[PDB]
Formats: C-alpha cells, structure tokens, sequence
C-alpha cells in the first residue's frame, strides 16, 4: 500500500515552465522527508534536495541550489519539483523517494525530454561489405525516439546488433544496425533492413548490397 | 522539532 | 572542501554463483556528531528505479537478501555479495546519507568471461548520403570482452577528436560480448579534400592495435 506514484512522461520545448509531482500514498506523508533525484541519460544519480512536507522546510544540495523549486501540498499528499525556465540540458530521468527513514520507498521515475526539434523521419543509408563479413543500415536524423529495425522481415536475428540511439548536436537522433554473415553467402543471400518510425508513419526496407 | 530530526537519521519506520 | 566520493571498480565483472565486492571512499571521514557514521548503499536494474540495500554502513533494508552486506569505517567502505546471483547484475551507488547526499559514481557489474579481442569492421560514406552534403563514416567494433576498448580515428594520418559519437550495445546475453559502433561525421566538402580514411582500435584481446582503413573512391 504504501507508495510513491510520479507524474507522467514529459515532452517540452526550452523556455517553457514545467512543475512535475510526486504523490505519496499509505503513510503519513506529513512526517516523512522527500527527496528529488536526476539521472541524466546514461549518467548517475545526483541529488537536487530535499523536503519535509508538514512544514515545507526544504534543503538543496548546492549544486542545484537557485536552478528549481522543491515544494509541497500536503493535503494532497504531493510534492513537487519545478523548473522556471526549461533548458535541453534538463532532459533526464527525475525519481521522487523517502529519504532519511528505515524504510525505503521510490516513484517510478518522470521522463523529461526537452527539445526544440520538430517530428521528423530518419534517412536510411547502407553500411556496405567489401570469412566473415559485416554489413548494416545507418539510421540518421530522426525525432523523437524511437526507431525499431529488424533484418529480412525478422527472419535474420542471428548476428544482429542494434546499437542504442545517440543524440547529435544538431538536436537529432542516429542509430545503425548491423549483421555479421559468413563471406560467402554475400551475392547469394538478400539482406533487407526493415526501418520503423511511428511518430513520423515512416516504413523503410533498404536492400543493402557489397 | 524532534520529530522532524528524528526522521532525518534512519530511525523512523513505515509500516503499510 | 566538499566531500568526494569514489567508487573501486568502475566495471565489475563477477560469475553467478560465486562472491562479490565493491568499495567505495570518501575523501573525509563520515562519522557524524552523533556517532554514528551514515553510508548508503543503493543497487539499479536497468529500466528500473534505484531501491536501497544498506543504510548506516551496515543495516540492511527489508526484503534485501541476507546475501549482501555492508561494512567499513570512516573514509572506506564495502558492499559485498556473498554468492551472485542472475538478478544482481545491475549498477550500484554509494552514498552518503545525510545532506547533502553526495553520490558515487557508480559501478557497474556486468559478467564474467574470457578476454575476446573485437572484430574491425570500416565503412565508407554511400554515394547517397554525399549528394546531400554530408559524410557518415562507420567503425564497427564486433564482440568483444571487456568493454574497455579505445577507437582513434585518422584522417591522412591527422588524428581526429571531437568529430565522432559512440554507441555501446548491452552486454549481449548469448556470448556475453559487447559490440561497439563509432561514426565520423565530416561535411561532404571536407571528405573530398582527403584521401585515406582510417580507424585504429586497441583493446586487451589484442596485442597490437587494428587498423582499418579505405581510399576515398577506390
């Protein structure tokens, strides 16, 4: 019963406010301190503060001290961490969790993504071969995540790998897949990567040739 | 004021 | 000034069914006035949220199994399993447990084998990537133990730096390997102007850097 319940997924643009919750259930969430956490993708867990949520005494670990606001409304068992001004470089993982107690409790985690790119379908390029070999498709500039691939309709899943997603400067995501393959079934054997974008409708089926 | 420091330094429990 | 906290080792490999240990150090002792001295210990599967193991050096949270534990003193601390098992394969983080909570960096188990050098596998741009102005080059690193691995990108012997990202698969269940892409992206301009595009890879399982490398065109 006892239990921290966050908010839902977050997707904003920089520039906009943002004050996301934390709801805690099946104890008396007036006697027990609350902490905020962020976890930058990929990164470690970073503490932002705390907060006692009978008086609303809060405490912020210097390095983000002035940057967000550490609230509470205790009638509705919820606390709160909010942002003036959203920044891209706010983009992570936010955990809620009872801090300082014998007992351990923790929400469930908030995905805040923060990006002024607009949707956009990726551009499928050959990873070409020339007794094993190695071909794949380059999956470029897309937004938002994520893309699924898979190898002739599925049917290929030995040797496949499918590298996680990365953010480029430009405020768009790539990602490649690859398949290794005995050297001599190249010309013999077809290799099509079947290249999924959801948010854009984008369906592509690249036949990747030496 | 106690209270508040007592649930501060791992003496406090919770039970459901 | 502030208190440092660091964690020994950073990549953990360890086997099902046999122990296990982390350290972790503060550069200061953490006894608080009280007495007491307030460490945390702290496990994360992936996707998951954190969940506490041990708080105040040594008392473990409830559900925790009795195979972990906590110990040390002062500045040096320890988290040891004494028998792995497949659900502890996660990250863990050290903290000091009171304000301002200053984590450790994590450290990451991931499971035992045999060193295996990578595969080297390079790339050209497509013809169709270049008509519209830019140049992807791919390195692909194959199966290889440990993850540690370095990629150095030369262009007409020119080292490159700050041109590139890199993306690390999961350890892979099967082999227990991972595989390792690196992409250089130069304007379409720039790619014309060189001529011998290559990537180096140094890692344990070999004993002597791979290089591999394509002329531009040929």
């Amino acid at each position: 019963e006892v239990q921290l319940v966050q908010s839902g997924a977050e997707v904003k643009k920089p520039g906009e406010s943002l004050k996301i919750s934390c709801k805690g259930s099946g104890y008396k969430f007036s006697d027990y301190w609350i902490g905020w956490v962020r976890q930058m993708p990929g990164k470690g867990l970073e503490s932002m503060g705390i907060i006692y949520p009978g008086d609303s005494d809060t405490r912020y670990s210097p390095s983000f001290q002035g940057q967000v606001t550490i609230s509470a409304d205790k009638s509705i068992n919820t606390a709160y961490l909010q942002w003036n001004t959203l920044k891209a470089s706010d983009t992570a993982m936010y955990y809620c969790a009872i801090v300082g107690a014998k007992a351990d409790y923790w929400g469930q985690g908030t995905l805040v993504t923060v990006s002024s790119a607009s949707t956009k379908g990726p551009s499928v390029f050959p990873l070409a071969p020339s007794g094993t070999a190695a071909l794949g498709c380059l999956v470029k500039d897309y937004f938002p995540e994520p893309v699924t691939v898979s190898w002739n309709s599925g049917a290929l899943t030995s040797g496949v790998h499918t590298f996680p997603a990365v953010l480029q400067s430009s405020g768009l995501y790539s990602l490649s897949s690859v398949v290794t393959v005995p050297s001599s079934s190249l010309g013999t054997q077809t290799y099509i990567c079947n290249v999924n974008h959801k948010p854009s409708n984008t369906k592509v089926d690249k036949r990747v040739e030496p | 004021k106690k209270q508040k420091v007592h649930a501060l330094f791992y003496k406090l429990d919770i039970v459901p | 000034d502030d208190i440092v906290m660091t964690q020994s080792p950073l990549s953990l490999p360890v086997t099902l069914g046999q122990p296990a240990s982390i350290s972790c150090r503060s550069s200061q002792s953490l006894v608080h006035s009280d007495g007491n001295t307030y460490l945390n210990w702290y496990q994360q599967r992936p996707g998951q949220s954190p969940r506490r193991l041990i708080y105040k050096v040594s008392d473990r949270d409830s559900g925790v199994p009795d195979r972990f534990s906590g110990s040390g003193s002062g500045t040096d601390f320890t988290l040891e399993i004494s028998r792995v098992e497949a659900e502890d394969v996660a990250v863990y983080y050290c903290m000091q447990g009171t304000h301002p909570f200053t984590f450790g960096p994590g450290t990451k188990v991931d499971i035992n084998r045999t060193v295996a050098a990578p595969s080297v596998f390079i790339f050209p741009p497509s013809d169709e990537q270049l008509k519209s102005g830019t140049a992807s080059v791919v390195c692909l690193l194959n199966n290889f133990y440990p993850r540690e691995a370095k990629v150095q990108w030369k262009v007409d012997n020119a080292l490159q730096s700050g041109n590139s990202q890199e993306s690390v698969t999961e350890q892979d269940s099967k082999d227990s390997t991972y595989s390792l892409s690196s992409t250089l992206t130069l304007s379409k301009a720039d790619y014309e102007k060189h001529k011998v595009y290559a990537c180096e890879v140094t890692h344990q399982g070999l004993s002597s850097p791979v290089t591999k490398s394509f002329n531009r065109g040929e």
